[PDB]
């Protein structure tokens, strides 16, 4: 909605990524990532579950792993925008440090944290 | 543990992390500068403190606990290139400047500044100017910790021979150890957005600037790439990852094979 203040920065990005559920499994081209969220394109045979998690898989080039656990927020004219729900440590480590060296201000990225912990305050 | 476990809750009630149940080490490595300047003796007082709330003590537990840190030596062998390759090369021909981008928590550079000595210490006054190694990353927490040279038993535990530990650490009372000053020395910290002009940076013979640029978009990374050129000396070497290739530069960039591994000179 139109009103609402997006709480964290979008940034342009291009990753090699994937989207899964279940056994099915989807080679999405990335458009963006945040602290908490995706952009992707809507692939080829989307029969997703759209009431159901999806996990998504970015590979950071040949051996950097980013896994997240994400909802569908939102789908429309071949764009799926997803909500980051489970991440396990080793991965928000390396989206914190894509978020904060892309912001290029650690502050920046310490008030990102700071809405991240207080989301559900 | 009780109080580990109720910090996992924390974890994932609050942020969504998960934590495996087999961290306990990690948590207490990377909260235990925290807790020293919040006056914070156990983990349980931490995890009461945080619910709640108000105040900043929440953001700064999942700061301190999605910091990386690097690796001393990482993967071995660019160091044995810079020793047994570089640096010779660099004699046959004025002090030596490299540049350590995105030093982290500041094993890489210091890593080269201990293979620097040992190279002195094994070739003459050969280095008859000196080395300097600036080492750069965003302001704040981690590049303060770098600069103080300080490390814990989980950062100590890997990667660094007892015969480096004894050669070029002071131990500083239990589970800690500093990089001995002369070491340090070599070394100068700066603040630097990578996505910002290099211009105040000089020039450099070498620039090592490892497992990075993933961490950017294609278009990103070559602007980068490009303007990291801009800062080598003719013939200046750059180093990547040991995953890492260099895309869409080839008049910029010469590919060099080593015995393993490769090395980008600049064209
Ligand atoms: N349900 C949902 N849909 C999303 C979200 N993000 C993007 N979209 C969709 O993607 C379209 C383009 O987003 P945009 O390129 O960022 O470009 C957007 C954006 O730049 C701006 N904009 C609109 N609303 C907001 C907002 O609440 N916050 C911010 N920061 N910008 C907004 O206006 C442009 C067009 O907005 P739209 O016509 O709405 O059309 C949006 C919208 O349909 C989201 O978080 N939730
Ligand atoms: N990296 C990334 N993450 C994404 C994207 N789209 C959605 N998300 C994540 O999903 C969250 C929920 O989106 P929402 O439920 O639609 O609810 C959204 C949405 O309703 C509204 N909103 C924001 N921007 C737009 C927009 O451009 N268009 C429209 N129609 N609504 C927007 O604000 C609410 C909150 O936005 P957020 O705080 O950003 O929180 C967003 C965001 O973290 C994306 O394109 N890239």
């Amino acid at each position: 909605q139109h009103d609402e203040r997006r709480r964290f920065h979008r940034i342009a990005f291009d990753a090699d990524s994937e989207i899964l559920q279940g056994e099915r499994r989807w080679e999405v081209l990335l458009h963006d990532v945040s602290l908490h969220g995706i952009l992707v394109g809507q692939p080829q045979d989307w029969n997703g579950d759209p009431q159901r998690p999806f996990e998504a898989r970015l590979y950071l080039g040949l051996d950097v792993l980013i896994r997240m656990e994400i909802s569908l927020a939102w789908a429309r004219d071949g764009l799926l925008g997803f909500e980051c729900q489970h991440i396990d440590l080793d991965s928000i480590s390396h989206l914190r440090r894509l978020v904060e060296l892309n912001l290029g201000d650690e502050e920046l990225l310490e008030r990102e944290l700071a809405l991240l912990v207080s989301a559900h305050d | 543990n009780a109080d580990f476990e109720l910090f996992r809750v924390f974890l994932e009630k609050t942020c969504g992390i998960v934590l495996g149940s087999n961290k306990q080490y990690l948590v207490s490595s990377r909260l235990n500068k925290l807790m020293e300047q919040q006056g914070i003796k156990s983990l349980g007082e931490l995890v009461q403190r945080i619910q709640t709330q108000r105040g900043g003590l929440r953001e700064m537990v999942v700061d301190a606990m999605t910091t990386n840190e690097t690796l001393w030596f990482r993967d071995t062998y660019p160091f044995e290139v810079l020793k047994q390759r570089v640096l010779p090369e660099l004699i046959k021909a004025q002090r030596l400047r490299i540049w350590s981008a995105a030093c982290s928590s500041g094993q890489e550079p210091y890593s080269l500044s201990m293979a620097i000595d040992e190279f002195e210490k094994t070739n003459l006054g050969q280095l008859k100017a000196g080395v300097q190694i600036v080492a750069t990353d965003l302001s704040g927490s981690m590049l303060t910790a770098a600069k103080a040279g300080e490390y814990d038993t989980l950062a100590m535990g890997r990667g660094l021979s007892p015969e480096r530990l004894q050669r070029y650490f002071d131990a500083k009372g239990p589970g800690r150890w500093a990089v001995k000053p002369a070491i340090r020395s070599r070394v100068e910290f700066r603040a630097l957005n990578l996505l910002d002009s290099y211009a105040s940076l000089g020039k450099f013979d070498m620039v090592f600037c490892r497992n990075v640029l993933i961490y950017f978009s294609a278009e990103v990374k070559r602007d980068i790439l490009l303007r990291i050129h801009g800062t080598l000396k003719p013939g200046g070497y750059l180093f990547l990852g040991a995953s890492e290739a260099l895309n869409n530069l080839p008049d910029h960039y010469q590919m060099v094979q080593c015995s393993p591994g490769i090395i980008y000179r600049a064209k």
